[PDB]
């Protein structure tokens, strides 16, 4: 497909944008990695999602840094073609991890009777092995295409993109399945008593955590993309600070088990 | 009924076997925990710490 | 009759007030004042042994100072040591609810008992075999709370029916009843001569009991709220009590008046537990504020906290040779202290 | 660590594999504590010394209820212990006019425990074949012992059974109201109540007590991803 991804009317303020977001991103993402390491002794950070959180934010620090670094890189060296070879993989790698999320939240809301079965080799083979799995057979038979004259990253005109758009779609349509259902139970479960807040707050808290604002990159690549690039480069982009925002400051749990672990730092 | 007086007889009794404990100045009982804890302390190892060689939990 | 008996149960009390007060002219807190102070301390644990399920309440040293045990509301049992961390026996029993720990002297029998108004013993020790039932004890209809052993063949015990027991394995009968208490009666400790012993109720009281003659000998003041746990002090003059008033009071036998008053203004939780040390000089009270606390008992001082518990303390105890403190808290964690 | 204690570490090995499994056995079962009075269900809801257990299987969930039949009247000093419990299941005998009063008491003084305010409450009913013919025969009509009946007209959500005067539901919901009415004045935590209609010779028992607790889980599951 024709990328048509900025020609002369937005290349601008998209670059500086990318490099702010990436760093705001990059800061909030290693303040609450330190936070949730931190804060691992006490035994209400101890289910199964929290380890889902930390390997998310390890994922997407790693990517972003990786793709930061991948921005000041020489294009036809070996190294761009290892790091992107990377850069796919773990890309692959924090999309299956939200998948997994959502069918941990699947199973955990409609599945209430249940949800403690203690499956975390599933989990982890679910979400590391997967994206690796997905390498080896794409490094099978593609190999030459893992580097562009452009820049050093995953070729558009060669035609191997089937190891991230169906991936994406295929998460995309499962988060959107799992969204419709679970605001269906939180609107019936509200209706019994203020409607736009319950409803606009669970919406926010679950956007930027399970991977529901991919969907504008298939309308960006192809369709009237002039006034959508904007929108898919601030959004996605300030996941950290999303995630940070939302799970690390406003949380419930975090903020009493910091609250009790700075009296006990102050009691001795 | 004839309970109610035999409760009455037994706190009588014990009421009356309060009244006679040889009572003594409580200066006694002080100075003898005085001694106590001042004579019992060397072989107390935890208000004098004790060093990592004499001690099992190392 | 019944007017004349609570017109006469009025001057006595005055004139048992009278006698108490009267001897009573300096409390401890006058003369232990020269003495330097403990001073600061920084125990901190050396193993966590974590090794539970849910909730523990009940806690006990062995004779050696190597061997303890602990119960939950998983039904289990289990031996456990601290040299190296292992455990023996793993003990299930048919109520899933108990709140009674006992290690006998000789490290032969342990006791169980909780709600289900029987109290069943344990022969770790069997002849050829695993371990199994011994003999069941039964005769109360109410709950039972906490049990002691005197010796290898008699064992006391408290229960919900506002009244105590002692039982003798043989023939398993109730040899002599301990009446005159209106409240339940939840702690009960004794004294390193098996002859006396004490116990607390939720009336704000303590009787001071007799083994042999099964006669009630001492009296005690109020104490403002319902008693938890009690203590003995080794010498066997003195012990401490707990309550809900987030104070603790030591009480000498000779005495029978309070002379130390542990309050301070931040605690406003409950007491759990009381114990004593090997000296005599440092006692240790679990307080319901997620942690617990030291008391310098020959002053009024706060001589450090040993904080680093998630949950609420139930059962905390020191060993024999008083060289470690073990705590017991809600979160299936059992901590160690050196 | 030498070569003595090499037998102890396996056997701590051998308690800690049993303790394991059990785990899972533990872990896959809900608890229940049954309230109530004499006089009420009791023995006819357990048909299908200290205290008593008996056990059921509902779409294959594991249940466990519990009951006292020795405890005092002073129900404090033990129900500290039953903090971890999924709900607590209350019964009300509702055929007899009298003795009500003390039943809303002791309701309210449950409601209102200090330590307590994590769990919710399932309000059971039971007589229900006793109440029909001791309303449509006026001899211990209701509006004596509670002169609020004139003031009284049937909410605009119902579920009537069929071939039943207007007198009888407004009896029942008569009663659900007077009991709901001291619930919502405390609480708007993470517990709530949940009124229910049941025979005594029925079968579906099981069924409302098992979409209860999904409710109660639901919600709870709710609360703890902050989504709520
Ligand atoms: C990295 C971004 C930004 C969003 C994303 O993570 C991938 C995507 C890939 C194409 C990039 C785009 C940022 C802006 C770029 C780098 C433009 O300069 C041309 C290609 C665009």
């Amino acid at each position: 497909v024709v990328p048509l991804e900025l020609a002369r009317g937005h290349q601008v303020a998209l670059s500086s944008i990318s490099y702010v977001g990436c760093s705001l991103s990059v800061l909030c993402l290693v303040a609450t990695l330190v936070t949730f390491a931190v804060l691992s002794s006490v035994s209400t950070i101890r289910n199964q999602r929290y380890h889902i959180h930390a390997n998310l934010s390890f994922a997407v620090l790693v990517a972003q840094v990786l793709l930061l670094i991948s921005f000041r890189l020489e294009p036809g060296t070996t190294p761009c073609q290892v790091m992107a070879v990377l850069l796919h993989y773990f890309f692959l790698s924090a999309f299956a991890w939200m998948l997994v999320e959502g069918l941990h939240l699947y199973s955990m809301v409609i599945k209430v009777f249940g949800s403690e079965d203690s499956k975390h080799r599933y989990y982890y083979g679910m979400g590391w092995g997967f994206p690796l799995l997905i390498c080896i057979i794409s490094l099978s038979f593609a190999m030459d295409s893992y580097g562009t004259s452009n820049n050093c990253w995953l070729s558009l005109a060669s035609g191997a993109i089937w190891a991230f758009v169906a991936p994406a779609l295929f998460v995309i349509v499962v988060n959107i399945g799992i969204l419709i259902a679970v605001t269906r139970v939180i609107s019936q479960i509200s209706a019994d008593n203020s409607a736009f807040k319950l409803t606009a707050k669970a919406v926010a808290v679950l956007l930027p955590i399970l991977g529901t604002s991919w969907v504008f990159g298939v309308l960006a690549v192809n369709g009237c993309a002039v006034v959508f690039q904007y929108m898919f480069a601030t959004l996605n982009s300030l996941q950290g600070l999303f995630i940070f925002l939302f799970h690390c400051l406003l949380n419930s749990e975090v903020r009493a088990a910091f609250k009790h672990k700075t009296k006990v730092w102050s009691l001795t | 009924n004839t309970a109610s007086i035999a409760q009455a007889r037994k706190l009588v009794e014990q009421l009356k076997m309060e009244a006679n404990i040889d009572r003594i100045k409580v200066s006694k009982a002080a100075a003898d925990l005085m001694a106590y804890c001042e004579a019992h302390a060397k072989e107390d190892p935890l208000l004098t710490p004790v060093p990592a060689s004499e001690n099992p939990f190392r | 009759e019944l007017d004349q008996l609570r017109q006469e149960a009025e001057q006595l009390k005055n004139q048992i007030r009278d006698a108490r007060k009267a001897c009573a002219d300096a409390t401890l807190s006058q003369i232990t004042n020269n003495i330097d102070p403990v001073g600061r301390i920084q125990m901190r644990t050396r193993r966590t042994l974590r090794g539970h399920l849910a909730k523990i309440y009940a806690m006990h040293w062995g004779t050696d100072s190597r061997l303890l045990v602990s119960a939950s509301q998983d039904g289990k049992l289990i031996i456990w040591d601290s040299y190296t961390t292992n455990k023996v026996h793993a003990i299930p029993l048919r109520s899933s609810w108990v709140m009674t720990c006992a290690y006998a002297p000789s490290g032969n029998y342990v006791a169980c008992g909780g709600l289900d108004n029987i109290c069943s013993i344990y022969n770790l020790k069997t002849r050829e075999g695993n371990v199994r039932v011994s003999r069941e004890l039964a005769g109360h209809t109410g709950y039972l709370s906490c049990c002691r052993f005197l010796d290898d063949n008699q064992i006391v015990t408290s229960s919900g029916d506002t009244t105590c027991a002692l039982w003798d394995i043989e023939t398993g009968q109730q040899t002599t009843t301990f009446t005159g208490h209106t409240g339940d009666v939840m702690s009960l400790s004794l004294a390193p001569d098996t002859r006396l012993f004490v116990s607390g109720a939720c009336d704000a009281s303590a009787k001071l009991w007799d083994v042999r003659e099964g006669m009630c000998r001492q009296t005690f003041t109020g104490h403002e709220s319902d008693i938890n746990a009690i203590c003995f002090f080794p010498n066997g003059n003195a012990f401490a009590t707990g309550s809900d008033d987030a104070t603790c009071r030591l009480f000498d036998l000779r005495a029978d008046q309070e002379l130390m008053t542990y309050s301070h203004d931040n605690i406003i939780c409950g007491i759990t537990s009381v114990s004593f040390s090997k000296s005599g000089r440092l006692l240790l009270a679990g307080y319901d504020d997620f942690n617990c606390n030291v008391w310098d008992a020959l002053k009024a001082d706060r001589a450090g906290v040993l904080a680093g518990h998630d949950n609420r303390v139930s059962c905390l105890g020191v060993t024999d040779d008083g060289m470690a403190v073990a705590t017991g808290s809600w979160d299936s964690f059992l901590k160690i202290w050196n | 660590l030498s070569a003595e204690d090499k037998a102890a570490v396996e056997r701590s090995k051998m308690i800690e594999k049993q303790l394991q499994k059990d785990k899972q056995v533990y872990r896959a079962t809900h608890r229940l504590l049954l309230l109530g009075a004499d006089n009420s269900g009791k023995s006819t809801i357990v048909k299908q010394s200290g205290i008593f257990e008996t056990k059921f299987q509902v779409d294959k969930v594991n249940f466990h209820m519990f009951d006292v039949g020795a405890q005092r009247d002073e129900r404090r000093k033990w129900i500290q212990c039953f903090n971890d419990v999924t709900a607590i299941i209350f019964v009300v005998d509702s055929s007899d006019y009298n003795r009500l009063q003390e039943a809303l008491n002791d309701f309210k003084s449950i409601w209102n425990n200090r330590w307590l305010r994590t769990i919710s409450v399932i309000l059971f009913l039971n007589k229900q074949d006793l109440l029909a013919e001791k309303v449509l025969a006026g001899k211990s009509k209701i509006e004596d012992y509670f002169p609020e009946f004139a003031r009284y007209t049937t909410p605009e959500d119902a579920t009537p059974e069929p071939g039943e005067d207007p007198r009888v539901t407004r009896a029942k919901y008569f009663i659900r109201d007077e009991f709901l009415r001291i619930s919502t004045a405390s609480g708007d935590g993470r517990h709530y109540c949940y009124p229910h209609f049941t025979c005594s010779v029925d079968t579906e028992n099981a069924r409302r007590i098992f979409n209860d607790c999904r409710d109660i889980i639901q919600r709870m599951h709710l609360r703890q991803y902050e989504l709520l």
